[PDB]
Protein backbone atom coordinates (compact mmCIF):
# COMPACT_ATOMS: atom_id res chain seq x y z
CA UNK A 1 0.00 0.00 0.00
CA UNK A 2 2.16 3.10 -1.48
CA UNK A 3 0.90 6.50 -0.48
CA UNK A 4 3.65 8.11 -2.44
CA UNK A 5 3.10 11.94 -2.74
CA UNK A 6 4.51 15.13 -2.47
CA UNK A 7 5.00 18.76 -0.12
CA UNK A 8 6.68 21.34 -2.28
CA UNK A 9 7.43 24.02 0.58
CA UNK A 10 8.32 27.41 -0.12
CA UNK A 11 11.84 28.72 0.07
CA UNK A 12 11.51 32.30 0.43
CA UNK A 13 14.16 34.90 -1.74
CA UNK A 14 14.60 37.03 1.19
CA UNK A 15 15.79 36.74 4.24
CA UNK A 16 14.41 40.24 6.26
CA UNK A 17 11.16 38.75 5.92
CA UNK A 18 10.04 36.12 8.05
CA UNK A 19 10.57 32.45 6.35
CA UNK A 20 8.25 29.79 8.20
CA UNK A 21 9.25 26.90 6.02
CA UNK A 22 12.77 27.75 5.70
CA UNK A 23 13.21 27.86 9.55
CA UNK A 24 10.98 24.94 9.96
CA UNK A 25 13.41 22.93 8.08
CA UNK A 26 16.04 22.93 10.51
CA UNK A 27 14.48 21.17 13.39
CA UNK A 28 14.07 17.36 12.19
CA UNK A 29 12.33 17.21 15.47
CA UNK A 30 9.98 20.08 14.82
CA UNK A 31 9.37 18.58 10.89
CA UNK A 32 8.70 15.38 11.97
CA UNK A 33 5.98 16.86 14.35
CA UNK A 34 4.52 18.62 11.26
CA UNK A 35 4.72 15.61 9.27
CA UNK A 36 2.67 13.23 12.21
CA UNK A 37 -0.13 15.66 13.18
CA UNK A 38 -1.38 15.28 9.54
CA UNK A 39 -4.13 12.30 9.21
CA UNK A 40 -5.17 13.67 13.05
CA UNK A 41 -8.01 11.24 14.03
CA UNK A 42 -11.72 11.15 13.85
CA UNK A 43 -11.88 10.97 17.53
CA UNK A 44 -12.83 15.55 17.90
CA UNK A 45 -12.79 15.88 13.85
CA UNK A 46 -16.49 16.55 14.12
CA UNK A 47 -15.75 18.86 16.88
CA UNK A 48 -14.07 21.94 15.46
CA UNK A 49 -12.05 22.27 11.68
CA UNK A 50 -10.61 25.58 12.67
CA UNK A 51 -7.55 23.55 14.40
CA UNK A 52 -7.68 26.07 17.80
CA UNK A 53 -7.38 23.91 20.12
CA UNK A 54 -4.96 22.99 23.10
CA UNK A 55 -2.22 20.15 21.32
CA UNK A 56 -2.00 16.94 23.20
CA UNK A 57 0.05 14.52 21.20
CA UNK A 58 -2.21 11.16 22.96
CA UNK A 59 -4.98 12.53 20.28
CA UNK A 60 -3.18 11.79 17.65
CA UNK A 61 -3.28 8.44 15.93
CA UNK A 62 0.09 6.56 16.46
CA UNK A 63 0.76 4.86 13.80
CA UNK A 64 4.01 4.91 12.38
CA UNK A 65 5.29 6.38 8.90
CA UNK A 66 7.66 8.10 6.77
CA UNK A 67 9.16 10.51 5.14
CA UNK A 68 12.21 12.09 3.15
CA UNK A 69 13.45 15.87 2.32
CA UNK A 70 14.91 15.79 -1.01
CA UNK A 71 15.79 18.50 -3.87
CA UNK A 72 14.97 18.65 -7.40
CA UNK A 73 14.50 20.77 -10.82
CA UNK A 74 11.17 19.43 -12.43
CA UNK A 75 11.72 21.40 -15.50
CA UNK A 76 12.26 25.21 -14.87
CA UNK A 77 12.22 25.80 -10.84
CA UNK A 78 14.36 24.52 -8.07
CA UNK A 79 11.75 23.45 -5.27
CA UNK A 80 12.44 21.49 -2.49
CA UNK A 81 10.54 17.98 -2.42
CA UNK A 82 8.93 16.00 0.60
CA UNK A 83 8.31 12.52 -0.57
CA UNK A 84 5.44 11.04 2.29
CA UNK A 85 3.59 7.81 2.24
CA UNK A 86 1.63 6.04 4.66
CA UNK A 87 -0.93 3.33 5.41
CA UNK A 88 -3.38 6.05 6.28
CA UNK A 89 -5.12 8.17 3.56
CA UNK A 90 -3.57 11.60 3.18
CA UNK A 91 -6.03 14.51 4.68
CA UNK A 92 -3.45 17.56 4.34
CA UNK A 93 -6.61 20.12 4.64
CA UNK A 94 -6.15 20.64 8.68
CA UNK A 95 -2.12 20.47 9.47
CA UNK A 96 -1.73 23.16 7.02
CA UNK A 97 -5.44 24.85 7.19
CA UNK A 98 -3.43 27.84 9.12
CA UNK A 99 0.27 27.78 7.77
CA UNK A 100 -0.44 27.97 4.34
CA UNK A 101 2.62 30.33 4.22
CA UNK A 102 4.46 26.84 4.88
CA UNK A 103 3.05 25.62 1.55
CA UNK A 104 4.28 26.56 -1.98
CA UNK A 105 1.51 24.46 -4.86
CA UNK A 106 -1.40 22.61 -2.51
CA UNK A 107 -0.11 18.86 -1.91
CA UNK A 108 -1.20 15.89 -4.68
CA UNK A 109 -1.98 12.89 -3.73
CA UNK A 110 -1.12 9.66 -5.92
CA UNK A 111 -1.61 5.85 -5.92
CA UNK A 112 1.28 3.69 -7.14
CA UNK A 113 1.75 -0.50 -6.05
CA UNK A 114 4.99 -2.30 -6.95
CA UNK A 115 6.22 -5.14 -9.06
CA UNK A 116 9.77 -5.81 -9.66
CA UNK A 117 9.76 -9.74 -9.86
CA UNK A 118 13.61 -10.15 -10.57
CA UNK A 119 16.35 -9.23 -11.67
CA UNK A 120 15.02 -5.57 -13.70
CA UNK A 121 16.86 -1.73 -14.30
CA UNK A 122 14.22 0.49 -12.83
CA UNK A 123 14.96 1.00 -9.05
CA UNK A 124 15.82 4.06 -7.36
CA UNK A 125 17.56 5.93 -4.65
CA UNK A 126 17.78 5.37 -0.72
CA UNK A 127 18.41 6.81 2.80
CA UNK A 128 20.04 5.57 5.86
CA UNK A 129 22.00 6.08 8.85
CA UNK A 130 25.62 5.21 8.94
CA UNK A 131 25.20 4.41 13.01
CA UNK A 132 26.99 1.34 14.60
CA UNK A 133 27.18 0.30 17.70
CA UNK A 134 31.14 0.70 18.95
CA UNK A 135 33.03 -2.39 19.28
CA UNK A 136 35.32 -0.27 21.05
CA UNK A 137 33.44 2.66 23.64
CA UNK A 138 36.55 3.38 25.25
CA UNK A 139 35.77 3.98 29.10
CA UNK A 140 34.29 7.60 28.48
CA UNK A 141 37.55 10.06 27.80
CA UNK A 142 36.77 12.78 30.45
CA UNK A 143 38.27 16.37 30.33
CA UNK A 144 40.64 18.45 32.83
CA UNK A 145 44.07 16.75 31.67
CA UNK A 146 42.44 15.36 28.04
CA UNK A 147 42.30 11.79 30.77
CA UNK A 148 40.50 8.41 30.44
CA UNK A 149 38.15 7.81 33.74
CA UNK A 150 34.58 6.03 33.06
CA UNK A 151 33.99 2.37 32.18
CA UNK A 152 31.86 1.56 29.13
CA UNK A 153 28.77 2.95 27.81
CA UNK A 154 26.93 0.83 24.28
CA UNK A 155 26.83 4.04 22.27
CA UNK A 156 25.70 4.23 18.71
CA UNK A 157 28.26 6.39 17.31
CA UNK A 158 29.06 6.99 13.93
CA UNK A 159 30.76 4.41 11.30
CA UNK A 160 34.49 4.14 11.47
CA UNK A 161 35.01 3.63 7.89
CA UNK A 162 38.73 2.96 6.88
CA UNK A 163 41.15 5.21 6.45
CA UNK A 164 42.94 4.47 3.06
CA UNK A 165 39.55 4.35 1.06
CA UNK A 166 36.39 6.51 0.21
CA UNK A 167 33.10 6.12 0.96
CA UNK A 168 31.65 5.28 -2.58
CA UNK A 169 33.71 1.81 -1.95
CA UNK A 170 33.14 1.37 1.38
CA UNK A 171 29.59 2.24 1.97
CA UNK A 172 29.24 0.67 -1.04
CA UNK A 173 30.77 -2.42 0.14
CA UNK A 174 28.57 -1.97 3.08
CA UNK A 175 25.16 -1.75 1.72
CA UNK A 176 26.27 -4.54 -0.79
CA UNK A 177 26.82 -6.77 2.29
CA UNK A 178 23.27 -5.61 3.73
CA UNK A 179 21.99 -6.22 0.39
CA UNK A 180 21.21 -10.03 0.53
CA UNK A 181 19.27 -10.06 4.19
CA UNK A 182 16.93 -7.30 2.53
CA UNK A 183 16.13 -9.49 -0.79
CA UNK A 184 18.15 -7.21 -2.95
CA UNK A 185 21.51 -6.34 -4.48
CA UNK A 186 23.80 -3.51 -5.73
CA UNK A 187 25.19 -4.05 -9.15
CA UNK A 188 26.76 -0.27 -8.91
CA UNK A 189 26.91 2.37 -6.06
CA UNK A 190 27.82 6.01 -5.64
CA UNK A 191 26.80 8.32 -3.07
CA UNK A 192 25.39 11.86 -3.14
CA UNK A 193 24.65 13.49 -0.11
CA UNK A 194 26.87 12.66 3.63
CA UNK A 195 26.80 14.00 6.61
CA UNK A 196 25.38 14.59 9.86
CA UNK A 197 21.62 16.22 10.75
CA UNK A 198 20.71 18.01 14.28
CA UNK A 199 17.67 18.58 16.03
CA UNK A 200 16.54 19.41 19.63
CA UNK A 201 13.99 17.64 21.87
CA UNK A 202 12.15 18.89 24.83
CA UNK A 203 12.03 16.61 28.10
CA UNK A 204 9.67 17.86 30.74
CA UNK A 205 10.84 17.49 34.19
CA UNK A 206 9.53 17.69 37.74
CA UNK A 207 11.37 19.53 40.29
CA UNK A 208 9.35 22.04 42.73
CA UNK A 209 5.90 21.32 44.09
CA UNK A 210 2.54 22.97 44.78
CA UNK A 211 1.49 23.02 48.36
CA UNK A 212 -2.62 21.97 47.71
CA UNK A 213 -1.95 19.60 44.98
CA UNK A 214 0.90 17.39 43.54
CA UNK A 215 3.95 18.93 42.23
CA UNK A 216 2.83 20.82 38.91
CA UNK A 217 5.10 23.47 39.58
CA UNK A 218 8.22 22.48 37.33
CA UNK A 219 11.05 23.52 34.56
CA UNK A 220 12.19 22.81 31.28
CA UNK A 221 15.11 21.45 29.79
CA UNK A 222 16.30 20.46 25.67
CA UNK A 223 18.34 17.80 24.47
CA UNK A 224 20.17 17.74 21.50
CA UNK A 225 20.19 14.59 19.18
CA UNK A 226 22.73 13.61 15.96
CA UNK A 227 22.74 11.12 13.47
CA UNK A 228 24.98 10.60 10.14
CA UNK A 229 23.43 10.64 6.97
CA UNK A 230 23.54 8.81 3.31
CA UNK A 231 21.69 9.31 0.51
CA UNK A 232 22.05 7.20 -2.42
CA UNK A 233 21.17 5.62 -5.19
CA UNK A 234 21.64 2.38 -7.26
CA UNK A 235 20.57 -0.01 -10.15
CA UNK A 236 18.92 -3.18 -8.35
CA UNK A 237 17.89 -6.43 -8.66
CA UNK A 238 14.95 -7.46 -5.97
CA UNK A 239 15.63 -11.29 -5.29
CA UNK A 240 11.89 -12.06 -4.58
CA UNK A 241 8.67 -10.39 -4.56
CA UNK A 242 7.85 -11.56 -1.75
CA UNK A 243 10.27 -10.06 1.27
CA UNK A 244 11.46 -7.42 0.07
CA UNK A 245 7.74 -5.74 0.45
CA UNK A 246 8.40 -5.98 3.83
CA UNK A 247 11.43 -3.90 3.18
CA UNK A 248 9.52 -1.01 1.18
CA UNK A 249 7.05 -1.35 3.83
CA UNK A 250 10.10 -0.26 6.98
CA UNK A 251 12.95 0.91 4.49
CA UNK A 252 16.38 -0.15 5.07
CA UNK A 253 17.77 1.52 8.27
CA UNK A 254 14.46 2.87 10.50
CA UNK A 255 15.34 5.95 11.39
CA UNK A 256 11.58 6.64 10.01
CA UNK A 257 11.01 9.60 12.53
CA UNK A 258 14.23 11.28 11.87
CA UNK A 259 13.89 11.45 7.95
CA UNK A 260 16.12 8.17 6.61
CA UNK A 261 13.80 5.91 6.03
CA UNK A 262 12.54 3.65 2.33
CA UNK A 263 14.19 3.25 -1.03
CA UNK A 264 12.96 6.44 -3.53
CA UNK B 1 -9.28 68.70 63.36
CA UNK B 2 -9.93 67.02 60.28
CA UNK B 3 -9.49 67.66 56.88
CA UNK B 4 -11.97 65.56 53.59
CA UNK B 5 -9.30 66.45 50.75
CA UNK B 6 -5.92 67.85 50.83
CA UNK B 7 -6.30 71.06 48.98
CA UNK B 8 -9.08 72.63 51.10
CA UNK B 9 -9.56 75.63 52.51
CA UNK B 10 -10.02 75.81 56.13
CA UNK B 11 -11.37 78.51 58.63
CA UNK B 12 -8.58 80.00 60.69
CA UNK B 13 -11.32 81.14 62.93
CA UNK B 14 -13.25 78.19 64.98
CA UNK B 15 -16.20 80.32 66.61
CA UNK B 16 -16.99 79.33 70.00
CA UNK B 17 -20.76 79.38 71.75
CA UNK B 18 -19.88 79.13 75.41
CA UNK B 19 -22.54 79.28 78.57
CA UNK B 20 -22.20 81.59 81.26
CA UNK B 21 -20.21 81.04 84.11
CA UNK B 22 -21.06 82.61 87.52
CA UNK B 23 -17.50 83.04 88.80
CA UNK B 24 -18.64 84.88 91.67
CA UNK B 25 -21.95 84.98 93.38
CA UNK B 26 -23.59 88.39 91.95
CA UNK B 27 -22.02 88.51 88.71
CA UNK B 28 -23.89 90.59 86.19
CA UNK B 29 -23.17 89.50 82.44
CA UNK B 30 -21.08 90.90 80.10
CA UNK B 31 -22.36 93.54 77.80
CA UNK B 32 -21.68 91.22 74.25
CA UNK B 33 -24.05 88.36 75.58
CA UNK B 34 -26.78 88.01 73.55
CA UNK B 35 -29.86 85.45 74.96
CA UNK B 36 -30.34 82.30 73.64
CA UNK B 37 -33.65 81.22 74.42
CA UNK B 38 -33.19 77.18 74.28
CA UNK B 39 -33.36 75.30 77.89
CA UNK B 40 -36.52 73.45 78.22
CA UNK B 41 -38.40 73.02 81.07
CA UNK B 42 -41.16 70.60 79.74
CA UNK B 43 -40.84 68.63 76.77
CA UNK B 44 -44.43 68.31 74.96
CA UNK B 45 -45.83 70.89 74.18
CA UNK B 46 -42.71 73.02 74.14
CA UNK B 47 -42.10 75.15 77.41
CA UNK B 48 -39.02 77.51 77.71
CA UNK B 49 -36.86 79.06 79.63
CA UNK B 50 -34.05 81.84 78.25
CA UNK B 51 -29.72 81.73 78.79
CA UNK B 52 -27.22 83.65 78.21
CA UNK B 53 -24.58 83.17 75.51
CA UNK B 54 -21.04 84.47 75.48
CA UNK B 55 -18.99 84.70 72.46
CA UNK B 56 -15.48 83.11 72.34
CA UNK B 57 -12.50 82.52 69.55
CA UNK B 58 -9.98 80.16 68.75
CA UNK B 59 -7.58 80.42 65.73
CA UNK B 60 -6.07 77.22 65.09
CA UNK B 61 -2.21 75.77 66.55
CA UNK B 62 -1.95 77.00 69.90
CA UNK B 63 -4.01 74.01 71.00
CA UNK B 64 -6.08 73.13 68.02
CA UNK B 65 -4.39 71.35 64.70
CA UNK B 66 -5.24 69.61 61.37
CA UNK B 67 -5.42 66.03 61.55
CA UNK B 68 -4.65 62.97 58.89
CA UNK B 69 -6.46 62.73 56.25
CA UNK B 70 -5.81 59.62 54.30
CA UNK B 71 -8.56 57.74 52.64
CA UNK B 72 -8.01 58.19 48.94
CA UNK B 73 -11.43 59.77 47.51
CA UNK B 74 -10.14 59.04 44.03
CA UNK B 75 -11.43 55.53 42.30
CA UNK B 76 -10.12 55.47 38.81
CA UNK B 77 -10.04 51.51 38.68
CA UNK B 78 -7.02 49.84 39.62
CA UNK B 79 -4.77 47.30 37.14
CA UNK B 80 -1.36 46.58 37.60
CA UNK B 81 1.38 46.87 33.85
CA UNK B 82 4.72 46.02 33.01
CA UNK B 83 6.56 43.27 34.51
CA UNK B 84 8.98 41.68 32.79
CA UNK B 85 10.59 39.73 35.64
CA UNK B 86 10.39 39.94 39.67
CA UNK B 87 11.49 36.28 40.14
CA UNK B 88 8.34 34.67 38.63
CA UNK B 89 8.19 35.74 34.77
CA UNK B 90 11.61 33.36 34.38
CA UNK B 91 10.47 30.37 35.84
CA UNK B 92 6.50 30.64 34.78
CA UNK B 93 7.01 30.94 30.78
CA UNK B 94 8.72 27.52 30.63
CA UNK B 95 5.39 26.49 32.30
CA UNK B 96 3.00 26.76 28.87
CA UNK B 97 6.09 26.58 26.60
Amino acid sequence: MIYLSRLLIDTGGNPDRPRPGRKWLDNIYNVHRRLSMAFPSGLRREQDPHFLKPFSPNDFQKTPFLFRVDNNIDGNDKRAIIIVQSVLEPDWDYCFQNALDFLAAPPETKEYNPEFKAGQLLRFRLRVNASVRRHIPEMVQQDGQTIETGKILHKRVSLTWDASSTPDQALADWLAAKSPKLGFTLQRCELLQLGWVYGSKPEPKNVKVKEQGQGYWREHKYNPLRFRAALLEGVLEVDDPKLFLKTLSSGIGKAKSFGFGLLS
Amino acid sequence: LQKRWHNEPLPQILPCVMDWIPGYDGEHAPDDAEIHYDLPVSFQPPRHLPRFVIRRELVVGEDVQVSRETGTSVWRPKGTRADYNNSEYKKVRAERL
